[PDB]
C-alpha cells in the first residue's frame, strides 16, 4: 500500500509563532475529478480524532484560518500560525485514495514555554490500606517544564531501586507544563522498620534540590 | 453526536462484538483500530443502508460489520494479543461535519478482572507547600483498563491531574489522580474522589481528608 511519512518529532515551538508538519508519501494524491484526498486530523491527548483539513487545503467545521493545508505534488504540509498552548497533539495525515486507507507515523507538537520549577508533594500510605500487607507512597511533582527531571526515593537516607515506578502526564493544554507521579511499593512489615520517608527532586528550575519527607505517623 | 458501549475483556482466541449508537443522523460508516501506544489504523466502511462493506487486508477474516436502523456494529474473532486496542467508529459527511465516537478498549487476556482499591492521598497544609496543597485518590490493583476518575461528581476540574494507569509487575494496573487546592479552602469544602471501573461494576466515592 501507500507509505505515508510524517518523519517529525518534538522540536518545541513557542506560542504565537508558527510550524509545519511533513507528509510524505508514493502516489499521485488526485483522483480523476478534480480533488486531491489527503486529510489532516488531530488526536488532543486522551481523546478521539478530529478533523482539521479535508481536501489537502480546505477547512473543516470550526477549524480557524491559522491552519492552511497544501503542498507539492506528494509532499503535502500542515502550517499553524498563532500557536496556542491548546494545540498539544498528535497530527496524522490520512488519505481516502487507494482503497487500503493509510495513516503515518502521526507527529507530536509540543509547545515551548518559560521554565517552571516542579512543586513537590509527599503522601504516605493510608491506615486503611496498611490494614491489608503493603504500603505505597506517592510523590508527586506538579507541572514543570521542560520534560527532562529527576528524583530519587530514601528510606532513612538509603537510596532506593527496583521498587518504584513512575507514571507521567500529558503536556498540559493551558500552561503547557508536565506532571510526574512515583509510587514506592513495600510490604507493611519493612514500611514499619523504618522512619524518614523522603522524595528528592532535581529539575532546572530549582536553586538547589528539593526533598519532600515525613516521618512514620504524622 | 455518538457513543459506543465499550470496555471489552475476553481470552486469546475468542471474539467480540461493539455497538455504536447515533444520536443525530445515519447515512455514509468507518472503523479504525489504534494500539494503546500507537498510530491509527483503519478497519473498513458500511453503508447503512446496503451491506456493502470494504476491509482492510488484515481485517478480512477478522472484521465484519452490520447496522440495524439507529446503531452500527463491529464483531471481530481469533483475538490475540496483538488486536488488545482502541477501536472508533466515525461518520464523515464527505464535506466538513466529521463526528468520532468516544471509542471502545478491547482488552485481550486470560487474566481475570478485579475490582480497584481506592486509598486517600491525604494533604496536610502543615506539611504542604504555602500557597496550595496537592490532595489525591490511589486507584490499586485493577484489571483490566480503564478506570476513570472525576472530583466533586465532575464540579471540581482545575489543576486535576489523573495520570495514566502502569501495569505493575503483578500484573495489576494502578494510577494515582491528584489535585491541588488552596490550603485555606482545606476542612471547610469538601473533596470526593469518584472512581468508576466498569468491567468490574466498581464505583467508589472517597472522601480525601487531610490527616487527623
Amino acid at each position: 500500500d501507500i507509505v505515508l511519512t510524517q518523519a517529525a518529532p518534538s522540536v518545541p515551538v513557542t506560542p504565537g509563532e508558527s510550524v509545519s508538519i511533513s507528509c510524505r508519501s508514493s502516489k499521485s494524491l488526485l483522483h480523476s475529478d478534480g480533488n486531491t484526498y489527503l486529510y489532516w486530523l488531530l488526536q488532543r491527548p486522551g481523546q478521539s480524532p478530529q478533523l482539521l483539513i479535508y481536501r489537502m487545503s480546505n477547512l473543516a467545521s470550526g477549524v480557524p484560518d491559522r491552519f492552511s493545508g497544501s503542498g507539492s505534488g506528494t509532499v503535502f504540509t500542515l502550517r499553524i500560525s498563532r500557536l496556542e498552548a491548546e494545540d498539544v497533539g498528535i497530527y496524522y495525515c490520512m488519505q481516502h485514495l487507494e482503497y487500503p486507507f493509510t495513516f503515518g507515523g502521526g507527529t507530536k507538537l509540543e509547545i515551548k514555554r518559560t521554565v517552571a520549577a516542579p512543586s513537590v508533594f509527599i503522601f504516605p500510605p493510608s491506615d486503611e490500606q496498611l490494614k491489608s500487607g503493603t504500603a505505597s507512597v506517592v510523590c508527586l511533582l506538579n507541572n514543570f517544564y521542560p520534560r527532562e527531571a529527576k528524583y530519587q526515593w530514601k528510606v532513612d537516607n538509603a537510596l532506593q531501586s527496583g521498587n518504584s515506578q513512575e507514571s507521567v502526564t500529558e503536556q498540559d493544554s493551558k500552561d503547557s507544563t508536565y506532571s510526574l507521579s512515583s509510587t514506592l511499593t513495600l510490604s507493611k512489615a519493612d514500611y514499619e522498620k523504618h522512619k524518614v520517608y523522603a522524595c528528592e527532586v532535581t529539575h532546572q528550575g530549582l536553586s538547589s534540590p528539593v526533598t519532600k519527607s515525613f516521618n512514620r505517623g504524622e | 453526536q455518538l457513543l459506543q458501549s465499550g470496555a471489552e475483556l475476553v481470552r486469546s482466541g475468542a471474539s467480540v462484538k461493539l455497538s455504536c449508537t447515533a444520536s443525530g443522523f445515519n447515512i455514509e460508516m468507518h472503523w479504525m483500530k489504534q494500539r494503546p501506544e500507537q498510530g491509527l489504523e483503519w478497519i473498513g466502511w458500511i453503508d447503512p443502508v446496503n451491506g456493502d462493506t470494504e476491509y482492510a487486508p488484515k481485517f478480512q477474516g477478522k472484521a465484519t460489520m452490520t447496522a440495524d436502523t439507529n446503531t452500527a456494529y463491529l464483531h471481530l474473532n481469533s483475538l490475540t494479543s496483538e488486536d488488545t486496542a482502541v477501536y472508533y467508529c466515525n461518520f464523515y459527511d464527505g464535506y466538513l461535519f466529521a463526528f468520532w465516537g468516544q471509542g471502545t478498549l478491547v482488552t485481550v487476556s486470560a487474566a481475570s478482572t478485579k475490582g480497584p482499591s481506592v486509598f486517600p492521598l491525604a494533604p496536610s497544609s502543615k506539611s504542604t507547600s504555602g500557597g496550595t496543597a496537592a490532595l489525591g485518590c490511589l486507584v490499586k490493583d485493577y484489571f483490566p483498563e480503564p478506570v476513570t476518575v472525576s472530583w466533586n461528581s465532575g464540579a471540581l476540574t482545575s489543576g486535576v491531574h489523573t495520570f495514566p494507569a502502569v501495569l505493575q509487575s503483578s500484573g495489576l494496573y494502578s494510577l494515582s489522580s491528584v489535585v491541588t487546592v488552596p490550603s485555606s479552602s482545606l476542612g471547610t469544602q469538601t473533596y470526593i474522589c469518584n472512581v468508576n471501573h466498569k468491567p468490574s461494576n466498581t464505583k467508589v466515592d472517597k472522601r480525601v481528608e487531610p490527616k487527623s
